Formats: C-alpha cells, structure tokens, sequence
C-alpha cells in the first residue's frame, strides 16, 4: 500500500512526534485471529508461514516507524524495546516451530535397530550411520543450522552495501615504497619487506605500513561477517574482487572425501577435503594454545579447534557460546565413540583423561551457563527472554510452571498483551500436539488473557 | 664543539642522532644549561679570554638562530 | 636565579597540579597567603613537612628549586566545635535518616519550630560566654529575624482563641520592632557610653533616633522629667511632641528649604515625618536619621515614619524610593546592608542598578520578599556569605535553603545544591567530620554517582586501624542510620588487601561476598594457608559458608577446586566421628563412596608452583593413605 | 634531593607514596608518616627529562607510566612494594608529552598525547598483552594534550539522575598545534571525525576537564601558549553545544591549567608567578578566593 | 520536555518565573494605564541578568532581527500573501546575516588575541586583514596581478563582502591601485551602488568573461567573488560545504533575488519554496549532521521566512518547548501566527498551495495540548 510508504516519507522528515504503535497494535490483533481461524492446528506449516509473513511485515512497519526519527524521547524508546521484543518473540516462534518439526520427525523413528557395526572408509558413513543412532547431536546441529540461518538473515543486505566501497588494488603503499627504494636508494629507512606476498611479512616476523594493517583488519572484519552468516558464495566474490583470496584457499582443510563413486559415468564428488583431519586439528589447537595475533583470527582458531579455556573470553554472545560448547561436545562425543573402539594411538585432539573419561549430556550445557562467571551472562540469564528460550529447548515443566508461578505472583510488571497472546498460542497448540499442564494454571492464563482483551 | 657540531653535522661522533623531525624548527633542548654556563662565566670576569669567550659564544648563538630561522621558513614554505 | 630576559624557549621549568585528598602540589612558596617568617620551607604536608633541598645554599651560578606540597585549610577551630556541631545535631534530628529505593535518599523535612530554638540556643550561650564575637550575634538576631518572619506567632494562645488579620499584622509589626530595638541597642549604648551630659542638639540628633528605655532615663535628666519621656519610648499611636514634631516636618518637606550651616543643631525635624524623597539637583538632606546606622534608621522608619496601617512590603517599597536614584534627582539616605559583622557592605544609599555591580544586597530585603512571593529572581541573589566575613561556613545558611526546600519555595536549579552540597563536604572533611558529610550529601538525587562517592569516602576515612571511636561511629551508622553494610565490607577488604593482613582480608572479602575475586583468592590462598598452618577451624567454617547452591551454580571451577577440599574435610571429619564412636557401618560406608569417588579428580587437579606442587603431593600421600586403610577396611574381618 | 629543577610531583590516593619525576635523572618516592619523610623507592630508566605522569588505581592494578624526552613510553607496575618492568615503547615522530588513564567508570585505557601527527592510544585488557588504536590525518603540526572525560557527569547526558545508567564508552578532547580542537568519541568500533572546531592559528597548551560529582555542567578550561583561555560549557542532553567563550585572557606564556579532583578549584599556571584559584560561587559566577607565589 | 504547573507552590524554572513576573508588571502597567516600553526588551534583559548565555544570545538575535523597520502584519497567511514584506524580510534577514558574520569575525579575533600571527588591528579593514591572515595568511593558488602588503586580494574582497563592511571594501579598492587590473571602478560602483547598478553591458561582459576563463582556476575565493560580481548561475560552490553554510547560503540570497533587478534574466533567479525545500530536504534534521547544534538551525530557519518550521524545531528538542511557546507568544504580541481550529489534528497543517516551511500554525490545537498539559499551578502564572 503507497500510504505507508508516503506516510513514512512524510514523517521521516516532519518535525511532529506521532506514535502510531497504539494503533498498529491494536489492528495486529483482528488480522491474526483471521489468520489462526483461516489456518488451524492441521496445516501447522503453511499457519506458521501466513505468522511468519504477517509478523515480517509488522516488524518492518515498527521497524520504519522507529527509524523515522531519533529515538531519544521515552515513547520511541519504548517503542524500540516492543520492536526488538517482537524480533525475540518471532525467532522463539521460529525455535519452537523447529522443535515441533524434529519432535515429528523422531515420533516416527523412535525405537530402531542395530545390527552393523563393521567401519569401512570415509568416516562421513560413520558420521551418517552414528546420526540415526543418537538424538542428541541431531538436534545439536539442527541448533547449529538454526542459528547459522539467525546469523544469515541478520547480516542483511550486507552483501549490496559492501559494493558502495568495495576496492581493488592493494599494496600500492609498499608497492610505491619499494619502487623509490629501487630507483633512489631512499624512501624505505625502517623495517623493510622483501616479498609483496601477504604471508611474507607475517614470515618474517617485521611489518610494514600501519594504513595497510588497518585496511586488513577491516577485510578481516568483513570476511568473519561474512563466514559467521554461513555464506561462502558471497565470501569468495569479495576475495575475488579485492584480491586476498589467501583466507578462503586457506579455509578448506578440515573436510573430508566423499566417498560414493563406484563408476566412470558419476561424476567426481570425492575431491574436497584431506585424510589429514587429525593432524589439520592438532595444528589448530596448538595454534590456540599460542594464540597471540588478533581477536578474529583468535576466535576462528578456536572454533575450529575446541579449546575451552581460550574459549571462554573467546565467545562473545550467548549465540556463539552455546554454538561452541555444543560444538566441542558433539565432536568430544564423536572422536571418543570413534577412536576407543577402533583406534586410539594419536591423540588428534589434547584431550586428558578427565575429558576423555566423561560422557557429556545435555544438562550441562544449562549447567555452565549458570555457572558463567561473568557479569554480562549471569544478568542476561536472568530476564525474560533468554529463561523462555531455556525452557523451551529444555521441554521442562516443573521449573517452568514454578517460574510461571513467580511471574504470576510478580504481576503484569513484564508482561503485555502480544506476550500474553503468544503464550496462549503456544499452550494451546502444546495441548493440542501432546501432554498439558495444571487446571490452575490453565484457568490463570484464561482468565488474564480474557482480561487484557477486555482491557 | 656541540655548537659547531650542530651547525654543521657531526653530532653522530657526539652521539646525538638524527635532530627532532618537527613542522616548526625552533629551540627545544634545554636553556637551562646554557643559562648556568653563562653565569658560570660571568662569575669569574678577570680576564680577557673569558669575555672573549663570551663574544664568541654570542656571534655564534646569533649566527645559530638565523640558521633555525631560515630552516623555519623554508619548513613552513612547504 | 634566572631573571634576564629570553627570546624563544619551549618546554618548561616548573609545573603544578592538584592531587587526591584535596591536595595543591606547586611550585615556589607561599607569599600570597602567608606574611609572617615561621613558614615551613620545602612541606609535603600541612604542619611541618620538611623535604631534602641542598640547592638553597648552591645558588649564584644555579637558580634554586622547591615544591610544596599542601592542603587547602584555612582560620583555625578551636571552641568552634561545639557551635558547628549543635546545629548539625539538630538538623541531623529533624530531617530524615532512612532510605528511598536502591541508593539512600534522604528526605527533607519542614522544620520551622527550629529557629526559635536556635535562637535560643545562641542566647544561652552568649550569655554562658563572654567571649561572644559579632558572628554570633549576627546569627542571633538573623534566627531572631527568621523566627518573626516564618517561625511561630504566638498563635492558637490562652485556650481555643485566635487573634484576626490585622492582629496577627500588628503582631508582626512590633515584633519587627522589638527585633529592630535589639539590633540597634547595642549600638544605642555604645553612642550612651561614649557620650551623655554634655552637648545639647548635638546630642538630642542621635538621641531622637535612640530614644527607648537606657537611653531615656538620660534623655529625661537632660530635659526635665520623665513622664514625657516614657510616653514617647511607646509607638502605635503614643505621640506627643513626636507628633507636633512631625506636623512640622510634614510641611518641611513640602515647602522648598534646604540647608545652611551645621547640620546636627537646628535640622531638629529631619527624624520622624519623612515625606516620600524627592531631591533635585541643590543640597538637601532630610528623612529618616540621615546618615547613621541602617538598623536604626530602619527601625525608625517602621516607627514613627510610616502610620501603621501600611505593611512590611509598603514600607519596603517606600524605603526603595527613598535610597533609589530613581526619584528624580541625586539620594542621601541609606542602605541597608548585609551585616556580618558591624555593617559589612558596600556604601550607603544605592539603587539596585548601581548595586548590581558588586555590591552585595541586603538579606532581611530578600528575606522579606521570599516571605511575600517567590516569584522574583533568585539566581543572580542570594549572597554566599552566611552573615560572615568570610565566605566559608554554611551552617545556617544551608539550613533555610533546606527549610524552604521542604517547604517548596525555591526554584529547579540543582547546580546550586550540588556547590553548595560540596562546599560543606569539603568544610566538614577538613574539620574532621564524616557521617555529617554524609548525611548532607545523601540529600540529593544522585544513583550510582553518589554511590561510588560515598564508597570512595567510606574507604578514605574507614580503615582497618580504626579506633573506638569510629567503631562506635560505624555502630551508630548502622543502627540510628540508613547505610548498607557491604560497601563498608568492601572498602574493609580493599584497605587490607592494601596492607597485608591475610585473615583480616580473607574476613572482609568473604563478608563481602563476592564472585570471580572471592573465588580465585580462596582458590589460590586459603586452603593451601589452612593446610600449611593447622586452621581446620577457619577452613571448615569458610567451607560451610560457601557450600551455598547458589555461589555454586553462579560461579565457575568452583565443584572442581573446592569440592575436592568439601570432600577431603567431610571424609577427615566422618573419619574421626568413626574412631570416637569405635564401629560404624553406616559412617564408613558413607566414607568409602565419597573416598572412591574423590579418587578422580586427581587429573583435574594440578600444580602451578612450588607451593602447588607441595600441595598436590600431600594430598597424594593422603588419598593414598585414606585408600590403603578403605582398601583394608572392606575386607571382612570374619 | 632533587637538586635540578621538578617537574610534576604527584601523591598517592591514600597520601603515602609521592612521586616526583624531574630532570636530574632520578625518581626518588619517599614516605608521609609523623609529618616526616623517608625513601623508599628509587626508579631510573628514563634517556631525557622526564615530564608528565598519572596514578591509577589499585582496584584495577597498580600500575604507573612515565614520559620523557626520547620518544619512549615506560610504564612499569607495583608489586610487593617494588615497581618492576612492564611495557616499554620506543619510536616516534617527536617526544611523547602528555599521558593519562581513563576515570575508573571506564577501565585502564591510557592516552598518549604528542606533536607526531597521529594519535596512538593504548588500551589494557586481561592480564598481559594489550591493544594499539592508531588514528592518522588528524593532526597536520601534531597534538598537544588529551583530557580524559568520564560518564559519570551530568552535564553531558539528561539521564543520570533518574534511575538510568549512562553508556560507559570512552570520550575525551584535544587541542594540538593544528589550529584545530577537536572531539573524540569511541563510536562505530572505532574513532573517526566526532566534532572540529577552529578557534586559533599557532600552538595551544592544555586542557581541563571538569570532573563534577554531583554539578550536572560539563566544562572545558584550556590553556594556548600566547595566553589564550576557552571555557566550553555544556548542559544539554545526547549532543553537547561546546560554547568557544573567554574569561580571563593573559599575554604571557600560560602553561597548565587543572581542575579539582571533585571540579571545585581551578589551577591556572603561567608565567606570571601567581596561581589563580577560581571557583564556582552560589550566584553560578566565579570568583578567586586564594593565590599562590611561584 | 517542558516547565509544566507544578501543582502548588514547588519550583519552576527560573526563566519562566522571570517572565511570568515580567509579564505581571507588564499587566499591572496596563491596569494604570501608562503607555508600556515593550516586553521583548524586558525580555533581553531578563534573559542578560540571568545566568544562562546560549538562550540568552538567540534572545538577543531574535530581538535585533525583529527590530527591523516593518509593518505589523496580521496572519501568516496575510504575512505570505503580501510580497512587499517579503521581499523586505529577506533583505533585513541578508543584512543581519552579514552582520552576524561579522560578529562571528569579531568573536574570533578576540578568541585569537592581539600576539599571536598578527591578531585583530581596531578599524574594520585592519579586523578583516587579521581574520585572513589568521584564516589563510600564505599565498593561494591562482593569484592575479599583485597583492596588498602581501596578503590575498581575492580572499581580502571575498572576506570583506562576507562581513558586509562596504567601507572597508572601499578602503581595500583605494589601496590597490596597481595591484589589481581595470576593475577598479567596477568595484567601486558595485559598493556604493545598494541596487548593484554597474552598466548593464558591463554586467554582460563580466558575465561573459567569467563563463568563459573563470571556470576553472584554483582560487576558489576569486572565482565565487567573480561569480557574485558577474551575476552567473543561482548556486556556485567551490569549498564552503565543510560545517560552515553560512556562507553558501549568503552567496545563494546574493546570487538569487525575488525581483528583477540589474543583468536579472532567467536561470539566474529562484524562489523562496526552492531554498525552503532544499533547507527542509538537504539541510534538515539527521541529514547534514546539524542535530548537535540546532541554534544554527534555527537561525537559518527563521532567516529564510521559515517561522513555523522554527518553531516546531524548538518544540521538538528537550526542554525548549517554554521557549518555544515564549517566541509563540511574543510573536502573538507582535502580531503573527495565523489562527487555526483543530483540537485533535497536529500542530503543523497546511492547504493545497502552500509550500513547505510557511504552514498553518493549529492554535487552537497549541493552546490545547497547553492546557492538557498542565496541573492546578500557582495564580500567577
């Protein structure tokens, strides 16, 4: 509709204070019960599609609404915090969709059967086979997958504005350094380079240039926002245009062959990755065991290791840290299940006998994340959100109902319509998939959401 | 021997390497120093080397300030 | 000494700055300030200081070098405490002590049955003492003022009677007057003393302005008898030759006269009367005292000037027209000005557009006219000297700011309270006072700025060789006070950890109760100092305090560092509970688990130093011990 | 001793050790005990005058740095009583001048201030290694002093008193000999063109933040070198409106100029022998209660 | 947000306090009946007396500007239709414009004292010689015939037009007597002539010169003075988009005007709705990083007849709506501000045919959230 986008326009570059978020919420209520009384709990998939639709065009309407002018005042500021609780509640609608998707899935395979147990080459079939076997690292990197999509669709249109400053000639400082050294024997007095190659200062051990290094640390930020939204298309069409293709060439050693050619007339799909995994790894942790070089690099080498003590001030979001303690579990999990029953001579990864002598669960992961000794964690595992998203992946109803409990005896000091709304969805749709909760509880959430829509 | 030194460039036999790179040439070591040679040699004016001395230590501190204010000039002609 | 002059020189010669706890570090002596030759050469601090200069005497050749090191601390207090302290005392009293939300607020209170108090106070003691200076009787009479003005009337008397308006005005017009009387009557018996039975006019031109009781036992020995005397000494309505005398001046300052010679023997009539001043360009010098001190001639004005069905504010008016330029012509009248000690302003007979300069204004004017309405400025008024010469102490001054404050009459300007807020900090930490700083600042609102204010002064003035005194203080803090206990825990462990005191520290940091610090400092000091010296008391009590679930789900490494000492103490404990109790199945198989159990940590556990290393081979030798009795305790006997 | 001239001479928090860096190649600390003195530590590793210096705290690691005239940054850390070596830098287009840590609301970031053009700010995080923040093309004859500014002052954001914690990034001014002054705001993950102004056209000294604990006003006292004085004033919220006004204008060589540890008293030192100490009075007005003779 | 009515006696601010008194004696001289001075003058020196030095000097601003010689006017809406007054408010908004820069010429040779690279000199020549050699004392690029002791004749023409002193700029011709070429005398006629009347065909061929050499030299200085006196063009730039339009929009109001004068012609003039959009659009609020300081917005609003636009501006920012409904009532005084019904709608309406900047200003919806706004407060007020 044009009179969104001219009113839009209009305020934009008006001096009023207009909030129009009363109104907005007020009509998101009638348009989504047309949308649950026209999809019920059947076509769970296409609901939560017209949801997803109809959720993505309220975020960008508030999103404009926000952006229109500076959010000082307490209204736009309030405003904002609705707009970023509607991100939250959209992507635990995401999570819980997923949730019902795998729950689905494993209702149909359950119970199954081993019978072979005889390895053969490629260890992807042992990975393959070892899938079926265990729930666990399914849904571990389902989480993974889930927030490496999050990361993705957050990046944004990141890839059309790097083309607004893209470059395409690099070294020219040096380049222009060594020329006048060359051709007047002055102009380079310091710590010359010998090589224009981007491995041949960090060989020798003497750098060049402080604008260079800057112009570096920036393509280096580019290439971890870049890697971290799980694109590689876009990564190697910017190394491609500037000119430091040497991180991607670099960043494809901890493959692996795919074994499942057995003829002429298939083509040649086993010719990615190397049988020197162990050793590509060891290298790795022994580079995070010297980590001295800068943040990015840091943290990539610990990712691709699995070091929890450089880890630790290693994961900067909540996101990123239960990616990589799930990470280093699945593969703690893998290589022991792997090796003890096979071979155990070269130890790949320096893990001790505490590490090695101990079966990670679950629990665990909530455990350490509690016991998050830094300030910034122990406040945001203490809100709202973050305790939702918890329960939810949790499926726990005992803490859950407590917790409910507190809020209840708390008051509507946090909660709001669209959460009260949200959360009777998902109880409804809870109690028609399987289980329920208490008459008590039950009867409180009716009677508060009949009350805020009275209200 | 330092003023010399300075005026002309010997001061690596002296120890004092390449001179401060600064947009505007002016006096930056201490006057501290030159302050205390001078009254040391006012205290003792008995003799005609010392006031010899002394004029010769004037026509080169003069000479030493139109060499800085020439090198002023042409750093700020840049 | 250099002294000659230079034409280019960069760089310096001597630099100065300022330092924590109010310190100036600069450079040279200290001439502006002090005069007299017992000055402290080459001080680090206040009262003799002292540093190592041996270029004072290498001179000549040499220019000399010094730096002082100083506190700002000015006058000296000396009896002064006690009459800085029962003010303070009192208001700490009257206002409110409790908190309000995370930070402590303090409240303001309306308390305007305290300045007759006051008063009264400062009565007592300038009766008590002999030694009563100018500054205590200027916050007298201003408590005496402030008391006329805001505090009670003698109101709601003798049963359920109360007097009308024009009462309580009357009421307030002659208690105006009894305090203009017992300002002037000090000057009255000096004037008394230095001169009586001798000159005539001369003398009748001060005594008319005089003229009450002391006084006119002297004026009826100089006329004749006393009957008319003791009738002029009363106003509203009593005059007799007072108003024939003002008949005359009526017309006086009607007609077109001026003066001749001598003006203080036939310009009888120029006191009471008193027509609106109207001057040209001539000589002319008439109303009220003319040219003599403002409190009388104030006081006189209110008497015999005016009638007294005008106001306070009439009166204020017409006085205005009287000392302004704006009349018509050129003043000669008075000002009233600000006394701090024997009339401490700036001339006599200004406009306030010729004063506006520099010349401070009066406060009984700006008193007044906050009584009457508070919608005139205040930002360019108010003087900071409180009825002093010097512009320190703010003890009564702040107490009317927090008084109208409560009562809410001034203006949205916080910059002023917070000056003023800080001014009395640093009065108050230079005479050595802490918990009346605090209470004085804890009355604005400021979160977590305020609070690392208050945390940085506890720290500063609390340490660990405290004396009974500030432990009775810190009692008297926390129990008649509102302030929580954990920043004092904390500045505690800061100051011990600044000393060495390792148990002292250890108490303050577990008192405090904290996370990554508390745990990494037990961790890595207090079971290895509990081993080394025999403490199993202060071990298992720190144990048992810690052992807490949340701490453990809070904190990291903990269920792998302390819950290898938890077990070893729990085992050590069971075991002698089972060698003082002879047999127990019950106990030792309790003890094999958790003994079987500890047997495996022992990889996660490792060494860091020569100290670890010790530590980790006396727990080997322990657990192989403990393992070898479990491993011949589980064998049956029979 | 000190037998050539002293520089600054800075106290410690608790008013125990002194710190006295001067030019006769030698850091003597003594002791403040019984109004007595006695030596207790003597540092030396400086190659010229020795200059500026800063304190920090202890809660956040006892850790000192010294300037001298060798284009070399000493920064040495306290431990058992004993000042051992810690980050030793060297190499610059001129002499490293001014040198300050950030207030505790933010952490341990020190600022290196000199003529060279560009602006190298070090920064300490976690126990060991630390972080260099080069910016250039911001300074065409080079800087001159760097004036820390906290979070904690009212004056800068409307928001403080009212139950609100500000945002804890790294703000700070400089007034080089580029004829320029200038803003710095950590924003963007970096530092880049904040605000500019142009008020003169030769070289400026110093400057003085006002680090208010409870007046909700920030201003700016800066010292040039032909006596030239700026008072910028702010009280507004998010954007600050810095005011280019003058007070007291002077012809000499004025030198520092340094508020008080509370922004109470100023300090102004030139070269006319006499330290005027101003301070706000209750009218909102300065006025000067004390001197001093140099 | 603003100084609501506190709800008996509390405090207020001491701004409000001041006019309200002022407006007191104000109604009280009414009630005598002697004819009142005016209240802005009260105001100004309410607004000197008091503490406050940023408001005070935009008080202080609005009052010299407003103390133009003008007809009262009625309504916005009779203020736009009449363009005599127009025409005459830009005129006035142009003369205090230059006399702004010259204040902010003379702030600057105060801030830079007498010592220090040839400081201010008394004399409005000698002040502009030290502002250029202060600003650029080195010789530009793309100099012409000779110089004045040294220093830039283009950049010292260029300064002196931007301050506006006309006697200076006569004094500067007199003293380049060989160090310039045959303009001379066009100079000259171009200052003492207010109308510009310098011969139409002069006018063409300078025009003529400048479109063909004087496009392309690397004195920018010399070029815009060229361009100015030329008449070429509405808008020509070379280096003032740097934080300073003042001097982008003096050359925009010298190179554009409403009527035809001397060498007027086609695509040489524009319109008041053309710089107010380019104002509103370009130039406005997040767009050319001018929120940091909204005075010069301001000003340059209410300089380019943008009075509600300005005031809406003030109503914008945090706590300025009192002054914001001060100006309104002092302009109420002044007799402006056409009157609106609406109780609901915002407070900047327009009509189809109205440009932007000058709206219907919805008094009726003012004095409403006005009222909603406040609480039981003191009589007085």
């Amino acid at each position: 509709s044009p009179s969104f986008t001219e009113d839009i326009t209009l305020s934009a570059v008006m001096l009023q204070e207009e909030d129009p978020g009363e109104a907005a919420t007020m009509s998101m209520y009638p348009d989504f019960l047309k949308s649950f009384l026209e999809h019920p709990s059947s076509a769970v998939f296409e609901l939560i599609e017209q949801y997803e639709a109809t959720c993505n065009t309220q975020i960008t309407l508030l999103k404009k609404i926000v952006k229109r002018v500076t959010p000082g005042q307490q209204k736009f500021s309030k405003t904002a915090s609705i707009l970023w609780l509607l991100q939250q509640e959209m992507v635990t609608w995401r999570l819980i969709a997923a949730l019902y998707r795998d729950r689905i899935q494993s209702a149909l395979e359950e119970e199954n059967m081993f019978e072979i147990a005889a390895p053969n080459a490629s260890e992807k079939t042992i990975v393959d086979k070892l899938f079926q076997r265990d729930t666990l690292v399914r849904q571990s990197q389902l989480v993974v997958d889930w927030l490496e999509s999050i990361a993705k669709d957050e990046v944004g249109d990141f890839s059309d504005n790097i083309e607004y400053y893209a470059k395409s000639v690099y070294w020219e400082n040096t380049l222009h350094t060594l020329k006048q050294r060359s051709m007047l024997s002055l102009g380079s007095s310091r710590p010359l380079v010998s090589e224009l190659d981007p491995d041949a200062p960090i060989r020798q051990k003497l750098p060049l240039d402080d604008l260079d290094r800057e112009d570096d640390i920036r393509l280096l930020k580019y290439l971890f926002t870049l890697i971290r939204a799980g694109m590689t298309d876009e990564a190697q069409r910017l190394c491609k245009r500037c000119g430091q293709a040497w991180r991607a060439a670099t960043l494809e050693g901890w493959k692996l062959y795919h074994d499942a050619n057995i003829n002429g007339g298939t083509e040649l799909q086993a010719v990615e990755g190397n049988p020197y995994r162990c050793v590509w790894k060891t290298c790795c942790w022994r580079m995070a065991e010297d980590e001295q070089f800068n943040k990015y690099e840091r943290a990539i080498y610990a990712t691709l290791s699995g070091n929890l003590k450089q880890l630790l001030p290693v994961c900067e979001s909540w996101e990123d840290t239960v990616w990589a303690h799930f990470k280093v579990m699945v593969d703690s999990l893998v290589e022991q299940e792997i090796r003890a029953s096979i071979i155990s001579f070269n130890e790949a990864n320096e893990l001790p006998r505490e590490y090695l002598e101990a079966n990670w669960t679950l629990d665990s992961v909530f455990e350490e994340l509690q016991a998050t000794d830094k300030k910034r964690v122990l406040e945001e595992n203490r809100e709202h959100y973050h305790i939702i998203q918890k329960f939810v992946i949790l499926a726990d109803v005992d803490g859950l109902m407590d917790e409910f409990s507190e809020w209840l005896s708390n008051g509507k000091n946090l909660l709001l319509g669209h959460l009260l709304r949200f959360m009777t969805h998902l109880l409804l749709f809870f109690r028609t998939l399987g289980l329920q909760a208490k008459e008590e509880v039950s009867v409180e959430v009716l009677k508060t959401y009949i009350q805020r829509l009275i209200n | 021997e330092y003023v010399d030194a300075l005026l002309g460039k010997g001061h690596q036999y002296f120890g004092i390497q390449a001179p401060l790179s600064a947009t505007s040439q002016l006096v930056w070591f201490p006057y501290s120093a030159i302050d205390h040679l001078r009254l040391a040699l006012g205290e003792n004016e008995n003799n005609q080397h010392n006031q010899a001395i002394l004029g010769k230590l004037q026509r080169k501190m003069d000479e030493y300030f139109q060499k800085l204010k020439k090198a002023t000039d042409d750093y700020k002609k840049i | 000494t250099l002294m000659i002059d230079m034409g280019l020189f960069m760089g310096r010669s001597f630099r100065v700055g300022w330092g924590p706890n109010w310190t100036l570090v600069h450079n040279g002596d200290k001439l502006s300030e002090r005069l007299n030759a017992e000055e402290d050469r080459d001080m680090d601090t206040i009262d003799y200081g002292f540093l190592p200069k041996p270029t004072s005497a290498k001179s000549l050749t040499e220019s000399p070098f010094k730096v002082h090191v100083e506190k700002l601390s000015l006058e000296q207090k000396t009896k002064d405490l006690q009459s800085y302290l029962l003010p303070l005392e009192i208001e700490l009293k009257n206002s409110t002590v409790d908190k309000s939300g995370p930070c402590p607020h303090f409240r303001p209170n309306p308390g305007v049955t305290a300045i007759h108090d006051y008063a009264g106070w400062v009565r007592n003691f300038s009766s008590e003492a002999a030694e009563v200076e100018a500054v205590v009787k200027q916050w007298g009479l201003t408590w005496t003022l402030c008391e006329s003005l805001w505090g009670q009337l003698k109101e709601l008397e003798a049963s359920l009677d109360e007097p009308n308006e024009y009462v309580k005005n009357l009421e307030r017009r002659k208690a105006f007057s009894h305090w203009l009387a017992q300002t002037a009557q000090e000057r009255i018996e000096e004037e008394v003393s230095l001169y009586g039975p001798e000159r005539h006019i001369e003398a009748v031109f001060s005594y008319l302005t005089g003229g009450r009781i002391s006084d006119a036992c002297r004026l009826a020995q100089k006329s004749g008898d006393h009957r008319l005397s003791l009738l002029l000494s009363q106003m509203v309505g009593s005059q007799e030759v007072r108003d024939l005398i003002t008949l005359q001046l009526v017309d006086w300052n009607k007609l077109q006269v001026d003066h001749y010679i001598q003006e203080e023997r036939l310009r009888v009539f120029c006191l009471l009367s008193g027509t609106p001043v109207w001057r040209s360009s001539d000589n002319r010098s008439i109303n009220v005292c003319s040219q003599l001190d403002w409190k009388r001639t104030l006081g006189i004005h209110l008497w015999y000037m005016l009638p007294p069905t005008a106001t306070v504010a009439q009166a204020l008016h017409m006085y205005e027209q009287a000392f302004q330029e704006q009349e018509g012509g050129e003043p000669y009248a008075c000002y009233p000005l600000p006394p701090y000690l024997e009339d401490c302003g700036f001339s006599f007979g200004d406009d306030p557009s010729a004063k506006f300069i520099s010349l401070q204004r009066d406060v009984c004017v700006h008193l007044l006219k906050l009584y009457s309405e508070r919608q005139y400025d205040l930002c360019q008024l108010l003087d900071p000297s409180s009825a002093t010469p010097d512009p320190l102490d703010y003890r009564l001054s702040w107490h009317m700011w927090m008084v109208l404050q409560a009562l809410n009459y001034t203006h949205l300007s916080g910059h002023r309270q917070g000056m003023l807020h800080a001014s009395y900090a640093a009065q108050l930490e230079n005479v050595g006072l802490w918990e009346w700083a605090i209470f004085v600042l804890l009355h604005i609102q400021d979160p977590h700025v305020r609070e690392a204010a208050v945390r940085e002064l506890l720290n500063r003035h609390c340490v660990v060789h405290d004396s009974p005194e500030s432990l009775a203080k810190e009692n008297f803090l926390i129990q008649r006070l509102c302030l929580p206990a954990q920043w004092i825990h904390k500045a505690k462990a800061v100051r011990s950890r600044r000393d060495g005191d390792k148990h002292k520290e250890a108490l303050y940091l577990l008192k405090s109760h904290q996370w990554n610090q508390c745990h990494k400092l037990v961790t890595r000091h207090l079971a290895a100092d509990a081993v080394i010296n025999e403490n199993y008391r202060y071990l298992r009590g720190f144990l048992g305090e810690l052992a807490r679930p949340e701490h453990c789900k809070h904190i990291q490494d903990w269920e792998t560092a302390g819950k290898v000492y938890l077990d070893y103490i729990s085992v050590i404990e069971m075991l002698n509970q089972i060698r003082q109790d002879e047999c127990s199945g019950g106990e030792l198989e309790k003890l094999h688990t958790k003994v079987m159990s500890l047997c495996k940590w022992v990889e996660l556990i490792q060494c860091y130093s020569a100290k670890g290393r010790l530590a980790q081979s006396e727990m080997a030798k322990r657990v192989a011990n403990i393992l070898r009795v479990v491993l011949s305790l589980q064998q049956p006997p029979e | 001793s000190h037998e050539d001239m002293i520089h600054d001479a800075q106290m410690d928090y608790y008013g125990i050790r002194l710190a006295t860096c001067s030019s006769d190649r030698s850091v003597k600390i003594f002791d403040v005990k019984n109004g007595g003195q006695i030596l207790i530590a003597d540092l030396r590793g400086h190659d010229g005058p020795v200059w500026q210096v800063a304190w920090a705290h202890p809660m956040y690691g006892n850790i000192l740095a010294s300037c001298s005239y060798d284009r070399k940054v000493i920064i040495w850390k306290e431990e058992n009583g004993t000042w051992e070596k810690t980050y030793e830098y060297t190499g610059h287009d001129s002499s490293v001048n001014s040198v300050c840590w950030a207030p505790h609301d933010f952490g341990l970031v020190l600022a290196c201030g000199s003529s060279d053009g560009a602006i190298s700010i070090l920064t300490f995080t976690g126990d060991g290694p630390w972080e260099v923040k080069k910016i250039s093309n911001a300074h065409t004859i080079g800087c001159n002093a760097v004036s820390w500014a906290p979070s904690v002052i009212p004056g800068s954001l409307v928001d403080q008193p009212s139950s609100q914690k500000p945002n804890y990034i790294k703000r700070f001014v400089s007034g080089g000999c580029d004829n320029l002054v200038k803003i710095w705001r950590e924003e963007d993950g970096q530092w880049k063109e904040d605000q500019k102004l142009e008020a003169h056209s030769d070289w400026v000294r110093d400057v003085a933040w006002a680090p208010s604990i409870g007046l909700p006003t920030s201003t700016i006292a800066s010292c040039s070198q032909d006596g030239r004085v700026y008072i910028w004033t702010s009280d507004d919220a998010a954007t600050n409106c810095w005011t280019p006004k003058l007070l007291h204008k002077f012809n000499d060589v004025v030198w520092h100029v340094s508020w008080s540890i509370t922004a109470n008293i100023l300090a102004v030192s030139g070269g006319d022998n006499k330290v005027t100490l101003w301070k706000e009075s209750v009218d909102g007005q300065w006025a000067c209660i004390s001197d001093v003779n140099k | 947000i603003s100084e609501s009515g506190a709800p008996g006696r509390s405090s207020l601010d001491n701004v409000e306090m001041a006019y309200a008194r002022q407006m007191y004696m104000y109604n009280e001289k009414v009630v005598s009946g002697h004819l009142q001075p005016s209240l802005v003058d009260l105001c100004t020196e309410a607004a000197e007396r008091l503490d406050d030095k940023n408001v005070s000097d935009l008080w202080v601003m609005v009052k010299q500007m407003t103390d133009v010689p003008l007809i009262p006017a009625s309504d916005t809406l009779k203020s736009r239709c009449s363009g005599q007054m127009q025409m005459a408010f830009v005129r006035q908004a142009l003369n205090y414009l230059e006399q702004s820069y010259k204040n902010y010429t003379l702030i600057s040779v105060f801030a830079n004292l007498q010592q220090a690279q040839l400081g201010g000199v008394p004399g409005t020549y000698n002040l502009v010689r030290s502002f250029l050699n202060i600003r650029l004392p080195t010789p530009i690029p793309g100099l012409q015939d000779g110089e004045i002791e040294g220093y830039p004749v283009w950049a010292l023409i260029y300064y002196c037009m931007r301050c506006g002193d006309l006697m200076a700029a006569q004094q500067v011709v007199n003293r380049a007597q060989h160090q310039l070429g045959d303009f001379k005398n066009c100079f000259q006629e171009y200052i003492h002539n207010k109308d510009r009347r310098l011969s139409p065909t002069t006018e063409n061929k300078l025009r003529l010169h400048y479109r063909r050499a004087v496009r392309a030299s690397t004195d920018p200085y010399k070029r815009a003075v060229y361009c100015i006196i030329g008449r070429c063009d509405v808008s020509d730039n070379h280096s003032e988009v740097a934080d300073k339009t003042e001097d982008y929009l003096w050359l925009k109001l010298s190179q554009v005007c409403f009527e035809d004068e001397a060498n007027s012609s086609p695509q040489d003039r524009l319109t008041l709705p053309q710089f107010q959009k380019q104002l509103f659009e370009d130039y406005g609020e997040s767009h050319f990083a001018v929120n940091q300081q909204p005075y010069l917005y301001f000003q340059v609003l209410f300089l380019t007849a943008q009075f509600e636009a300005a005031i809406a501006f003030l109503f914008r920012l945090e706590r300025t709506r009192c002054h914001a409904v001060h100006v309104a009532l002092a302009l109420f005084e002044l007799k402006l501000l056409l009157k609106s019904t609406g109780q609901s709608a915002q407070l900047l309406s327009q009509e189809p045919g109205e440009p932007q900047g000058v709206r219907r200003l919805n008094f009726i919806r003012l004095l409403m959230l006005y009222t909603r706004k406040f609480e039981p407060t003191d009589p007085r007020e």
